């Protein structure tokens, strides 16, 4: 069994009060089944789309979830991911700057 | 340049849920085009790329035939492999195969692809030749035995060396104009202050087609791949592609450093510094 | 175009 890594960023720079899409990014993990949750200030976002599984040429899976949202200076964006491998969903803040 | 055409299969069991799910996607480098999903609730061969919608109903009625064929055909290969390993009918198991064919800018075969794996590790290969196998334990034997009696060897090659390239080389022509155009990625350094000592020089790389890139940061012109964090190259979710480069520098050092970007949408390598 | 794959494992 192998891990997610997770990466939580937006499909464009992000500017206050201007909408964008919020990813979060779960790669390098096996098996497949995988739940994620985009959040926005802990509560769990509703409308959040997802890619068609594939795999990379190390057999691991790999997903895109995504949301629109508008980022602010004050609001806390998150994306929360639960797999096999992991004792406790894994909660990874989105960072304006990664 | 060159490209390339793959499917990637998963079959997943899943005891006391139903039958094992199948997926399968269809990509042309890094562009997906198609998607079967065994629990879609009318599962059917779907368009994911536009150039590919002009295909007609025969070609959708073909490929969700295949599909549902190889449903049922992945649901006999996960219960061979069970027994195989001798393994519990209690378990979840994993097999996947991709495939697929490699051409270069004349659209001339380089080379074609075969490949399996069973709960994530290396099953079964078609050698480069396109005419033998490599298998991985003596389960995959049994298989390769199979498989030679067959001669399935002979049909991967007449199917690489054909269809596959003829179908890539359409679909290259139809979407041309997205397939065979490389963005180059929009650069830029950062410079996000640690403590009194050091700072972070980030490298990004933006907007990219396809995900092929190269980042590195060098110090006085020395590579510094030990000491650069890079992020996976990760999707943007309109085509293109995302990366970043990092290197923790002391202060007042920033301008010996210096980042490097590849990548084919460029007309010229660039060098990049961090500019206060 | 994908393959008709019928030989099982």
């Amino acid at each position: 069994q192998r891990t997610p890594k997770i990466q939580v960023y937006s499909r464009h720079p992000a500017e206050n009060g201007k909408s964008n899409f919020l990813n979060c990014y779960v790669s390098g993990f096996h098996p497949s089944d995988i739940e994620v949750d985009l959040l926005k200030n802990g509560e769990r976002i509703e409308k959040v789309e997802h890619s068609d599984l594939s795999f990379s040429k190390d057999w691991s899976f790999y997903l895109l979830y995504y949301t629109e949202f508008t980022p602010t200076e004050k609001d806390e964006y998150a994306c929360r991911v639960n797999h096999v491998t992991l004792s406790q969903p894994k909660i990874v803040k989105w960072d304006r700057d990664m | 340049g060159s490209h390339s055409m793959r499917y990637f299969y998963t079959a997943m069991s899943r005891p006391g849920r139903g039958e094992p799910r199948f997926i399968a996607v269809g990509y042309v480098d890094d562009t997906q085009f198609v998607r079967f999903d065994s629990d879609a609730a009318s599962p059917r061969m779907a368009p994911r790329a536009p150039w590919i919608e002009q295909e007609g109903p025969e070609y959708w009625d073909r490929e969700t035939q295949i599909s549902k064929t190889n449903t049922q055909t992945y649901r006999e290969s996960l219960r061979n492999l069970r027994g195989y390993y001798n393994q519990s009918e209690a378990g979840s198991h994993t097999l996947q195969r991709m495939y697929g064919c490699d051409v270069g800018p004349d659209g001339r075969l380089l080379r074609g692809h075969d490949q399996s794996a069973y709960d994530g590790k290396d099953y079964i290969a078609l050698n480069e030749d396109l005419s033998s196998w490599t298998a991985a334990d003596t389960a995959a034997q049994i298989t390769q035995r199979k498989w030679e009696a067959a001669r399935e060897a002979e049909q991967w090659r007449a199917y690489l060396e054909g269809l596959c390239v003829e179908w890539l080389r359409r679909y290259l022509e139809n979407g041309k104009e997205t397939l065979q155009r490389a963005d180059p990625p929009k650069t830029h350094v950062t410079h996000h202050p640690i403590s009194d000592h050091e700072a972070t020089l980030r490298c990004w790389a933006l907007g990219f087609y396809p995900a092929e890139i190269t980042l590195t940061w060098q110090r006085d012109g020395e590579d510094q791949t030990q000491d650069t964090e890079l992020v996976e190259t990760r999707p943007a979710g309109d085509r293109t592609f995302q990366k970043w480069a990092a290197v923790v520098v002391p202060s007042g050092e920033e301008q010996r450093y210096t980042c490097h970007v590849q990548h084919e949408g460029l007309p010229k390598p660039l060098t990049l510094r961090w500019e206060p | 175009n994908q393959k008709l794959i019928a030989n099982a494992f």
